[PDB]
């Protein structure tokens, strides 16, 4: 599942497909909490893929877009922490470069 | 940009884990998702993950859990509210021993029974901790009239079993297997588990009775080890047994409190009466100070002597060793276990038992919880696992230390095990630079 | 070779399956407590031509939920309702003898007593009548007590709640289908040969009652015994017949009700007295169609037993009014009907009248944390019902001679809801699979 | 809806559409309907998502880069898409669906890798 | 958002697809009718999508398709229901008979289909 | 030869009823810490409330059948009624209580309206004492507690507030808010300048009757608004151009009693007034008061005619609910006369006081199984609050006369919101469109 999360950001594009699955596979009056909790997970998935929808992405693993080279002695939890403060303007670049691609229809 | 899904990445976060059990106990009752009867584990080769047990969500989570189930148990249940009416007691003297005079009182008093028109006059005996004298004898129950006692309901068992927390879907429970881990810094060799291993919810003071054992010596975690506020906690290498008993074989009396109620009374002592006691081996104990010793040398100087001494002072919640066998409440003196210094350079130790009925669980004043008696004679076995001690402020005016159990806060005894899981929100979605 | 992997989205396949189920009905009763489903106008079935699949009206999971639906239904009714446990109280019981026949000499007591009031500090003082099996001795003397001072509190059963029964339509969601058995005779488990797909059930009345089953289906052209292990007396027999037999039931006696107020917004309602002359309760079954339909499932029943023997029918065996008698709820009032007059008789291989007794503190759920207290009702109750079936059992033993003596059983409400519900599953549609196909690339 | 059940694999394919209208959909009570509507979009949802990593979001039929294992099956296509149905060979086939799913997942994950 | 009622212009449709950003914009006692709310935001975001998807028009906003257009539907020909006519009374035209169309697209569909697999 | 097209993202909508959220802004759960609006109505919103303006859209309103008010009131209703649920019970109070006059530095205005009352309270009794107003007193010099054979008394849990603060009702996706922006208009009917908003302005649920108060201004002139103007069964509800400021006060200086009644369970009685006891009172400016019924009238007359009599006069019996102006200041709960300010008769030294009663046991939303008692306030209560509108009623027999007759009145609730929610819809947005017909493939 996690298991390439140590490794490098190369190979771990390798397990994406196990990590998709496993995210969405998995007397009852306090359980409303556990019905709000079935609900929020499935309110999260979406939200996933309906980034995945306005950026052009959707249906892909691997999306490439339109917007130093290392990949080996860098991994996830590395690299993406230290773009943590630059990642809103990608997705805002994403989702603009979208907006413009939608003109050709 | 290449945006990517299904990304190995996750943040810390606070959520809320549920409770799973393996296949009328109060988590029996609540953990009904049975466990996997093969549960698998991740080891992530090259992870580093930081574990601060000290800030533990998972901890606070638990402490809530704990209480909501305990209370909401309890609801259903007779209020004693009916008997707060003046007692009239006899001291017991019926082949009482040395060291029991004092303790039982025989009362009579005017109850409720089936028809609210009637009223009975009954008998019981009572602990002296839960009565007190006004000023024959009169006598009131401890906070008779301010607290709102509730009996437990004799069809609940609290016998903790090994309950796990798993995650929901999202997120992922993190281990840390570091074998000498301190509770906080960076952790090598890290699993991705769903569950937590089962940890039995026990509840005690001083000594942490049953749960894991650590492999390679004492492992001493605090948060802040030179700041006297801070309670230490030791995890044992190999448990002490302890063995307990409630010797007297006393009857319970069933009576009727009200149409559909029961109240449970304790009866007269069949068998001679005797002072509850635990057994702990000599040697063991001798042996299990040695080692705690030297490890706390290891933080204080290879040239500090190390001293044990009993609590400083407090009710009997902190005072004494508190534990609950078989759903009977004891209150065990240690000051027997605690009573050496340490120097660089067959037998037992019996420790004296109060039992108490009227509790005032989890330290909430006016909330209180009366337990019923059991009969027949009581006994159980338990394993000491751990310690919580802590230093007396002294500064750095000394060449001794003085170590004093601890006890109270029920968050030290659940961090004793929950503290090398992490839970962690998984965050597939991510973006890298890519040639396309 | 060359045959490659094709995947196929709204395949036609399904499991058997558990799922939570949802009601439907048509045009302040506890049957439809915001049940704001309508059914279909026409809730039409879908044939399955070719299509042979396994039923078991055992081991089924409707009929658990169905079960477990009906208490958490009677629960919720009763929560906000008047508790009457300021009623156990001593009672002073006398005898009512006025104008009484000789059946009822003993029936009726006369109970004075103090009863609470709005204010704290005030108390007045009341009479009711009662039934005998509502009162007993505290001791010995007129000092007694309601039956169930001693087990659990009373709740009153609010006004204005009917429970009488609505047919409730099952119906599955989403993913989940119900499949129906159209065979006349499946016999209970088994292959059913006929079989069509729809989304709820025709509409099944909870109707409560024991050892016979009143206002359920009947079963097309013959009669159907239908039993787990029917050799044997472990478990029981549900006969359901195939014509209708009518019993006529009623509480003759012209009785009213008093209202008292007993709290700050609680009100109890009280027996009070009986206009005119006081009889015994009973149900009448013509002799007309009861020896022929009781011969009929004789006939069908001696297929399991021999083909040459003997068939006897007794009353029931000791136990509780609730499974030793006939129970009905007619107007909201709870009869326990003598059926012994009915199943005594002894069948070679070649008007009924039953008294009835009636009770107004209720346990049905066999269950005594609970108790309710039904009202009284100001009026005369008549009320006719369709027996469609039977729930029997038979004496156990061995060198008998091959002699068969069945008796009234039941009493486990599970059974009463397997007289329907046994040509109903719950599958789940599971579409989505693969197949080889000439289609050699993506 | 599953009026097809009885027809041949050939036939049924015809209805595809019919079934998929009606998976998604079609005080007591009120908490049972919630619950049960959660379940239709989760269940929905994980086999969207499941041709969705195979490559077949948005189809009803669609092929894949996975050669038929000749151990799955011992049977002709005039055997296969004639003289049987679903029900006959889902059951026939059940012991391999976790292993053909698994190759699914894998074929794909090739095939767009291999995009860039 | 609902930026026009300039006749059936279909110019920028683009604006309304916010609401299906709807997700990505976002003691329990009258919160089941909260939790009920957001239940079904779900069920009509994914309703809109199977539906596109049956019917062979997922990932677009203007679907160009296989279906003719019928006389006995509407017979306005096209200046009438382009120029000077709004999509509210458009909707009000072809307010009947939707599920007529919405059954013609399905069938299309699988047509196309079974004549590529 | 023309084909179907499909197109989404399709401007149309129609009349829809749903559930729509709470919320509130980000500052009112920092400063109203225990208050339930800004508890419950915890979602952050107006950080920007844009409207959409739509051009070319004619959209018909009718406040009268706006699910939006239906759902208010529901909401308002729960709300109050959960937060009650953990509160004390105070049923030890349903004894005979022995009362006396307070005749203590009172004045000419309220002799025998306040009563010094002793009981016996709850194997122990404790002779207890309280003040107590006499509309809570009904004698039985024995008395009781009114609402005391039909329903329990719930004391109000004095660690929660109910001060409003304002709410905005918020469409869920897949739904719009639509707002007539028409100026002078009158509940009903086609609109033409209308917008989309994503939630409504911010109402304060403020409960009151005859009076409305702190809600919104008419833009240019007041507005007379009704289902039928020509009914008499139906009320009148006027929006007024100008705020008319009404200056109330509870002037006697309370202590607080607290008594114990069980294990943390406590009862809080009116102790003793320090000072002088004087009547409760409410001033207007007489000036702006009479000013603002002109206008009143002579927006009125437009319906009944410009040379027909239109009088004021004060309200009809009934109970106090619906016969004062009801009403709630420093949480304490009032009811004013008024008979001061509608006594007049309208022909084509600088205020008025209106005297106020208090009472503590209070039946709220016109329910009679519940009741709810009032813990005394502290100190001196002093308020101003802004008149922003008037419900009133008109009297029938009209046809035989020249003359009509209008009076404060009604207290249903609903129209307290109805005057604020009236230029709101609620659509559902239908974004699939399915043929305008255009091209193959
Ligand atoms: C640390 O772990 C140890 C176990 O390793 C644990 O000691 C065990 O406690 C249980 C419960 O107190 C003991 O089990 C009881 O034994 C008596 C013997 O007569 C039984 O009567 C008890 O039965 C109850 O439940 C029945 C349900 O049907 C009732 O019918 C009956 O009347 C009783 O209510 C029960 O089986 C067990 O024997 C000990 N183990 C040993 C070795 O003695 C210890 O308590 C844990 N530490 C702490 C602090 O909890
Ligand atoms: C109409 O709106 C006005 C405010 O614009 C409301 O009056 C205000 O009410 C609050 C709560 O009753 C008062 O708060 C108090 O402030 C004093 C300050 O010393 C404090 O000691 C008290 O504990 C309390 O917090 C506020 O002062 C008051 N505003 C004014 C100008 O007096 C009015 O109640 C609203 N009308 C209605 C009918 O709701
Ligand atoms: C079986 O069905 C009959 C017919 O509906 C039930 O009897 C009727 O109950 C209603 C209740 O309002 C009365 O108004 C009718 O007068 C009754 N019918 C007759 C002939 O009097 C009967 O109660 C049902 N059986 C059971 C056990 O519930
Ligand atoms: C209300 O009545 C009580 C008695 O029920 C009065 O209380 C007494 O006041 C005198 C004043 O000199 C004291 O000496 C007594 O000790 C008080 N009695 C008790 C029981 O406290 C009280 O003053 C009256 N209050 C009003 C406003 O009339
Ligand atoms: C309402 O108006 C009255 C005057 O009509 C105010 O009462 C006066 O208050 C001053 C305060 O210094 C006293 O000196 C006067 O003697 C009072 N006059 C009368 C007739 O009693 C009253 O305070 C105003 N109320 C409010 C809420 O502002
Ligand atoms: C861990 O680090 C060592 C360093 O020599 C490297 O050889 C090994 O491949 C790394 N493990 C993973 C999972 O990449
Ligand atoms: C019970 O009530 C009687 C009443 O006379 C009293 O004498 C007796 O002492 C009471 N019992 C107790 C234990 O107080
Ligand atoms: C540890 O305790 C000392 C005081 O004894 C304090 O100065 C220091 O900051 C503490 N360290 C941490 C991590 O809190
Ligand atoms: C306690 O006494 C009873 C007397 O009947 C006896 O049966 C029981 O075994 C005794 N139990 C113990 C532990 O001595
Ligand atoms: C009076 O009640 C007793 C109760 O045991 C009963 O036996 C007796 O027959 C009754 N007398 C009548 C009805 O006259
Ligand atoms: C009919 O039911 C009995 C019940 O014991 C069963 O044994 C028998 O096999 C069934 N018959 C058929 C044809 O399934
Ligand atoms: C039963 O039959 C008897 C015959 O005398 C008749 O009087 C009675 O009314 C009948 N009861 C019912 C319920 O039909
Ligand atoms: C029941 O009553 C009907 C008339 O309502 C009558 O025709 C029928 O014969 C009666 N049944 C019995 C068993 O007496
Ligand atoms: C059932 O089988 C017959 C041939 O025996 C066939 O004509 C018919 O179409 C089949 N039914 C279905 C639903 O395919
Ligand atoms: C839909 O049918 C009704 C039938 O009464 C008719 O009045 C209405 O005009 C029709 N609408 C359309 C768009 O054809
Ligand atoms: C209070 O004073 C009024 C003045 O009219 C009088 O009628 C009433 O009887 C008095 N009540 C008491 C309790 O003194
Ligand atoms: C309290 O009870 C006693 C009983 O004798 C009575 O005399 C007294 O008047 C009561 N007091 C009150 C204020 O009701
Ligand atoms: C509304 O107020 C303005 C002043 O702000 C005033 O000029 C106008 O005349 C008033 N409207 C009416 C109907 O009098
Ligand atoms: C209300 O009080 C303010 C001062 O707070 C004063 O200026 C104003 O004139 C008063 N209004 C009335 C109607 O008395
Ligand atoms: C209305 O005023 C008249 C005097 O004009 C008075 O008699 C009547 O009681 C008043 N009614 C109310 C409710 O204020």
């Amino acid at each position: 599942f996690l298991g390439a999360a140590g490794s490098t950001m190369g190979a771990a594009s390798m397990t994406l497909t196990v990590q998709a699955r496993n995210l969405l596979s998995g007397l009852t009056v306090w359980g409303i909490k556990q019905l709000q909790a079935r609900v929020l997970a499935v309110e999260r998935y979406l939200r996933d893929q309906q980034l995945l929808g306005i950026w052009g992405c959707s249906g892909k693993l691997i999306c490439c877009t339109n917007v130093s080279e290392i990949w080996d002695n860098m991994t996830w939890l590395q690299w993406d922490k230290e773009i943590s403060n630059y990642t809103q303007i990608i997705y805002g670049l994403l989702e603009e470069s979208q907006n413009q691609q939608e003109k050709n229809e | 940009v290449t945006v990517y899904y299904g990304v190995p990445v996750w943040k810390d976060a606070e959520t809320t884990l549920f409770c799973a059990s393996d296949a009328h106990n109060v988590w029996a009752t609540h953990c009904c998702v049975p466990t996997d009867p093969n549960p698998q584990e991740i080891h992530l080769e090259n992870v580093t993950e930081e574990f601060n047990m000290w800030k533990n969500n998972m901890v606070e989570q638990m402490h809530t859990d704990i209480i909501s189930l305990w209370d909401q148990s309890l609801k259903p249940c007779v209020k004693l509210t009916p008997l707060c009416v003046t007692l009239q007691c006899t001291n017991v003297t019926n082949n009482i021993t040395d060291d029991m005079r004092g303790e039982l009182k025989n009362c009579s008093f005017n109850m409720t029974t089936e028809l609210r028109d009637k009223k009975q006059k009954v008998y019981s005996l009572f602990y002296r901790l839960d009565v007190v004298q006004i000023n024959n004898k009169e006598y009131r129950l401890i906070n008779c009239n301010t607290s709102a006692i509730t009996q437990a309901c004799p069809k609940v068992s609290f016998e903790p079993i090994p309950i796990h927390y798993c995650a929901p879907a999202g997120f992922a429970i993190l281990k840390c297997k570091d074998k000498k881990f301190n509770g906080t810094g960076p952790c090598t060799n890290v699993s991705t588990v769903q569950c937590t291993h089962g940890i039995k919810p026990v509840v005690s003071t001083q000594l942490l009775l049953n749960g894991s054992l650590a492999e390679e010596e004492v492992i001493i975690r605090s948060e802040n080890i030179t700041n006297n506020a801070k309670n230490i906690l030791v995890q044992l290498n190999e448990s002490v047994q302890i063995n307990c008993t409630r010797p007297n074989n006393n009857t319970r009396k069933s009576i009727r409190i009200g149409p559909g109620q029961w109240f449970y009374a304790t009866g007269d002592i069949i068998g001679d009466i005797r002072q509850a006691h635990c057994n702990v081996s000599k040697a063991t104990w001798n042996e299990t100070l040695g080692k705690v010793v030297k490890q706390l040398r290891k933080h204080f100087g290879n040239n500090t002597i190390i001293r044990f001494a009993n609590s400083s002072g407090g009710d009997l919640e902190v005072t004494t060793h508190s534990f609950n066998c078989g759903g009977e409440f004891f209150y065990c003196n240690t000051s027997g276990l605690f009573n050496s210094t340490w120097i660089s350079n067959n037998d037992s130790i019996t420790l004296p038992c109060r039992i108490k009925q009227i509790i005032n669980m989890w330290q909430r004043i006016g909330q209180a919880m009366y337990a019923p008696p059991i009969q027949g004679v009581i006994r159980c076995v338990s394993n000491i696992t751990g310690l919580i001690l802590t230093r007396d402020g002294g500064s750095t005016n000394s060449t001794t230390e003085t170590f004093r159990p601890g006890g109270g806060d029920m968050r030290d005894n659940w961090r004793s095990e929950l503290y090398k899981y992490k839970v962690v929100k998984i965050e597939p979605l991510g973006v890298a630079p890519t040639r396309c």
